[PDB]
């Protein structure tokens, strides 16, 4: 029989414009640990899977995988609530799943099928969910949007908050700095989060940014820098950071310091801008799923047996989701025109030529 | 009761805001300076900082924030000081707003409104004179409209606030000061103008003249002159620019057999480009008894000198000239 | 010998870089990633930091830097990864580059070039599948071209470099890879293609067909097929969107009495629109034995699902069908 | 009466941001510079007030932003840099274009929209250009990236030149500025970023628009200095320091100039529902750039009040003769409407308001 919780020591954050950071000590309960592992491992396998479904061509266009970053998407969900708000770029599969979306529904959109979550319309970048808003493929364009979401929280006065991610190569986009300033000026419930995975498509953090301290870019906005490879850290900085927003002290920058195992999209061999054996080093010594495992086994929170059973049940949700989304009918062609406008009467949309007519209904 | 275009807009926002609280407005100088062209005058004082926000010179930014509010279920009115400025933020308009509903497979609506003066003013010069009717009218996912008189502006703005899709309301600075009468039902706070419908401003039988925004008044100008000589123009005011009301143009052409289109902006790929194309693809084509022709601005960046500027926008002179070439009278 | 559109562009840039040191290149992933679509391959390994420049991800901000280098009297090529991301910069292109020579009384020429994939690729969905011909075509001070094959590309972009004014080069992502015969004369370092001249790619007598970019491929195939019911198509490749060689089109419709236009980008205010407008207004109208019709992409932002996608840009089928409706055969 | 050949004036010392020493607190000013600097501010001030008059009389239309109050700025700047260096700015450029080589006839004529003005009547107030002056720009912020590139061009041509890229408090919240910053920092471009903070961003004051009015720090990774913008003498001492910096290959710098505009925002803004007339009245008595220097000169016997009054009249007298020209001067011919769209091209044809209207167009 098992210990019920254990306390773990986690890395002191770097602070900018704060006197105190999140706690260096945290408590992990067996019941969360098992939930958090099941999640990281669902996300991880859902990506080994899509990757393979790419290579057989079953998926097309874009597909940016997010393995290595599973501490993030789980750690985040771990420290916000259902009622809070999340918006992100294109590396969205992990978040999409952690916000109420089934593997069936995600895989079915990657393979463009009627039963996929955007009804086949948006593919890999444009998945939306309850209080998850994409899924945005124009870089930096989701930061002002997240600050706007923030604005609606503050305005509805429901005490919700908003996590608004951008990656490191995106932290030079003008629209972010404008957003910091309105964010701070109006004191918005907006957490700005930078997924620093060290690369910006191909171009490494130092070749493109004059300062690589993204947690201090905000300047007037207070920031903190975190270990995004460790699930506990990510959960404690989020909670901390979310406390800060809930109490009205405005915006706050989080630099989540992570890593992506795959190249940019699936058309990046991934290895021109980095040795394959850096990638290997990171996977060996600081994999996130392999970090929760060493903690759990070692403090008697779970047995090497139980996590195996879960690899197993997970292996299963994935097989079936794979197999449901490969055998699913594409959208009917009659529905190409559907959902251009909300709440409107039906109308007619023009095809390749003037005799090809499509019905559009909201 | 004559009311000015600027007052019509102001009345509508006021009516809409009062009626729904999820609606608010944002931009530079809207709040305390009372709006750049005083359109939003007195509104800050009524509804306060919560609802009328002054924002920094951050177009790309606040375009974005307003679209975030809309997604999150608010109903923002997002003012650009002119549309030349909204180029910075156009990518939030097309890419965030317009396409979103369809990319989400009908999951995420975006009930935003973007508004402001469009096109030419007086001696504001090249970076400040440009019509964007053509550019916005292109993209599926949007609704673009272009008021003429006061009835137009009130109905069109209020409809715009009530629609649940992203709607561009291009107004025209020279028109704000201009006073029209304001029929009883248009003072009712219930007054909407259906997006998608044109309206005939003037019955005619000889030619169909089609316009949007400021030029529409020059068309009636030019019809008064022309009617003195026995010509009877049918001046059509487009109102909407996407989903534009072709059927009404087409039912009118089928009766007059002739067509002139007039617009403020540049010729190539313009509003009039699309009107012709449709006509010619459409059933009206075979009712045409002459080529349809276009009057537009000249194909230059707006110059500053008076006589240069004067010859860069369309006069009563130039519409009449074209109506005579077309009518061959 | 065969050369793919990709290396065709490469030699052009390379010949120019070689020829004038005032010319350099910059964009995202352009140097040591060898360019996002590998167009600029080896260029960095040969010219170094100084001439081939990797930018941060700051579109607005490097468009501007390029515009300004040009003003100081350099001759920059600016890459956008794709023109979808040119919307963040569009005000740099429009207001700084394009209208300057003019506003400046002819004292400040802006010799810039903006190149990149434009239009539709494969499965990239709505935010990335967009076509910008229409938008850039519409503005004074831009020259806006749109190649198709390899001779097209290396000739069009050399020229563009030599020009002293903004030139926007709408390349095509699906054409990079396609090999074409490369004539002995296009292998010369001197090979320029005049901007403002179209090219008749196939003679024929029964009906003119105009398109630009990748669609040209599909009219040849559509023409190949129809030739087997002895129907002769004249296929005109536009190459330049502004200033568009209208004459060659007209000359061809006076031979053929029948016009169809074929473009990738959306329908309303499309490249088609204007060509029709231009015909109706020009001398060729009385020679048109049947209305000119547009074959465009579909009036939806771009879906993802394959079935959907294919039915949203023009098939050979869709082209034939239009032609069969027009020639009423 | 013997005048001095020079004096030493203490200037306010600058606030620094990632800087070792800043510019020194004590400059020499010779007599002949004094005379000239004074004359220049006087021309600007007089020119502005004449532009006001003409605008109120309908001879100037459209935009008209006066720099009135901020003459320390432009003469300050022209005085710290070579004529072969480079300068680019927003739209309140009446002062720079004069200090940059243009004549008052030329400027007053472009304002009045006449064939004789510098852009031959095509530009207006916001668009004027001279040797090494890239205007003259009405898209708030746009000029910052351009300027960073003019600056890149300098590095590229290896000539030691430097570029001055002016923006205002208002513009300082533009994304592209921060894009620019990063790029100049990264590429070590010879580029003085200057924040002409005159306290107002149209009708919206500093506090309500920036969450941080420490503009000289906004750049952040780029060192910065904050400067007395009513003291021609600082501006010149600071400029001189910052050019030396940019010139020494050390990269870009940021200079905040604290200054003031006497007129509201632009002719059509009364300028008086977002601050009080006494707020204005007080600044014009404690920090006016012309009085502030005239005292400096009279007190240190660099010249007499009677002499400096001789300059006053002459400039005044000369602005009158310029405006006499620009009201007299004919408008541009219609023929030229379409001239100068493209450069180095054959002449061509441009569409008028309809198709039977054709305008010749020549490079
Ligand atoms: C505005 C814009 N510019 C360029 C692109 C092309 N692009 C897509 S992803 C990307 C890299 C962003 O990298 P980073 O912020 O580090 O995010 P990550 O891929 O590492 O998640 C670029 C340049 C784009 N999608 N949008
Ligand atoms: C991109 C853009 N947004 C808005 C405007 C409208 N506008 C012009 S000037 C201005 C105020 C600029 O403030 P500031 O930088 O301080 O200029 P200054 O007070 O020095 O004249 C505004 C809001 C514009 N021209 N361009
Ligand atoms: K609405
Ligand atoms: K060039
Ligand atoms: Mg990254
Ligand atoms: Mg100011």
């Amino acid at each position: 029989m098992f210990a019920n919780d254990a306390t773990f020591e986690i890395k002191k954050c770097d602070l900018h414009r704060l006197e105190e950071g999140p706690p260096v000590t945290t408590v992990l309960t067996r019941e969360d640990g098992l939930k958090y592992y099941r999640m990281m491992q669902t996300v991880r396998r859902m990506e080994l899977k899509a990757d393979q479904l790419y290579k057989q061509k079953i998926i097309r266009g874009f597909c940016h995988l997010c393995d290595g970053q599973e501490a993030c998407c789980v750690g985040l969900e771990a420290g916000i609530n259902p009622t809070d708000h999340l918006i992100t770029a294109y590396r969205a599969h992990g978040f999409t799943f952690t916000r109420g979306l089934s593997v069936r529904e995600i895989l079915a959109e990657l393979t463009g099928r009627k039963g996929g979550c955007a009804k086949g319309k948006g593919g890999s970048m444009h998945m939306y969910a309850k209080n998850f808003y994409g899924g945005n493929g124009i870089v930096g364009a989701q930061v002002p949007l997240g600050a706007g979401i923030a604005l609606a929280c503050k305005y509805n006065g429901k005490d919700e908050v908003c996590l608004t991610l951008y990656g490191d190569g995106a932290a030079n986009q003008g629209q972010i700095f404008e957003a910091y300033n309105m964010a701070a000026l109006w004191k918005l419930p907006c957490i700005f989060i930078c997924e620093n995975n060290r690369y910006g498509m191909g171009t490494a953090v130092e070749r493109a940014a004059a300062s690589t301290d993204y947690y201090k870019r905000g300047d007037f906005i207070p920031g903190l820098r975190v270990d995004g490879m460790d699930i506990l850290c990510v959960r404690e900085a989020t909670r901390f950071a979310a406390a800060y927003c809930r109490s009205g002290k405005g915006p706050i920058l989080m630099e989540l310091q992570t890593y992506r195992y795959h190249g940019h999209s699936m058309s990046d061999p991934g290895v021109a801008y980095r040795t394959r054996e850096e990638i290997q080093e990171v996977r060996s010594k600081s994999d996130p799923i392999m970090l929760l495992k060493d903690r759990m086994v070692n403090s008697n929170l779970a047995s090497v047996e139980e996590l195996k059973e879960i690899d197993v049940e997970v292996r299963k949700e994935i097989e079936d989701a794979a197999q449901f989304a490969t055998a699913d009918p594409e959208p009917p062609l009659e529905e190409l025109g559907y959902h251009i406008y909300s709440s409107d009467p039906p109308f007619e949309v023009r095809g390749a030529n003037q005799w090809i007519k499509f019905k559009s209904v909201s | 009761l004559q009311v000015t275009v600027r007052d019509a807009i102001n009345q509508g926002m006021d009516e809409e805001l009062e009626r729904d609280e999820k609606v608010f407005l944002l931009g530079e100088e809207v709040a305390q300076y009372d709006g750049a062209y005083k359109v939003s005058r007195g509104l800050w004082k009524k509804y306060g900082d919560k609802r009328i926000i002054d924002t920094p010179i951050s177009e790309m930014g606040f375009a974005g924030i307003a679209v975030g509010a809309a997604m999150a279920g608010l109903r923002p009115i997002c003012e650009f000081m002119t549309f030349n400025f909204s180029m910075q933020a156009i990518d939030q308009v097309i890419n965030s707003a317009a396409k979103t509903y369809y990319m989400s497979g009908g999951l995420q609506p975006v009930p935003i409104v973007f508004r402001g003066p469009n096109g030419a003013s007086a001696g504001v010069a090249a970076q400040h004179s440009q019509c964007f009717a053509a550019w916005y009218g292109h993209c599926p996912g949007l609704k673009v409209v272009s008021p003429w008189n006061s009835e137009d502006a009130k109905g069109l703005i209020k409809s715009a606030i009530r629609d649940n899709n992203p709607v561009v309301v291009l107004e025209n600075e020279l028109m704000y000061g201009v006073p029209f009468e304001f029929p009883p039902e248009a003072q009712s706070k219930d007054f909407l103008i259906p997006i998608g419908k044109a309206k005939i401003e003037r019955q005619g039988t000889h030619i169909t003249v089609v316009s949007h925004s400021r030029p529409v008044g020059h068309c009636l100008e030019a019809a008064a002159v022309l009617s003195k000589e026995g010509v009877e123009c049918e001046v059509i005011n487009m109102r909407t620019i996407r989903p534009m009301d072709m059927e009404t143009i087409e039912a009118s052409v089928m009766k007059t057999n002739h067509l002139v289109t007039v617009e403020g902006g540049w010729p190539q790929f313009g509003v009039g480009a699309e009107i012709c194309a449709r006509i010619m693809e459409g059933p009206a084509f075979n009712f045409l008894d002459a080529p349809a022709v276009r009057v537009t601005g000249a194909d230059v960046p707006m110059p500053y000198a008076k006589i240069l500027e004067d010859n860069s926008i369309p006069q009563v002179k130039d519409i009449i000239f074209a109506i005579k070439k077309t009518l061959n009278i």
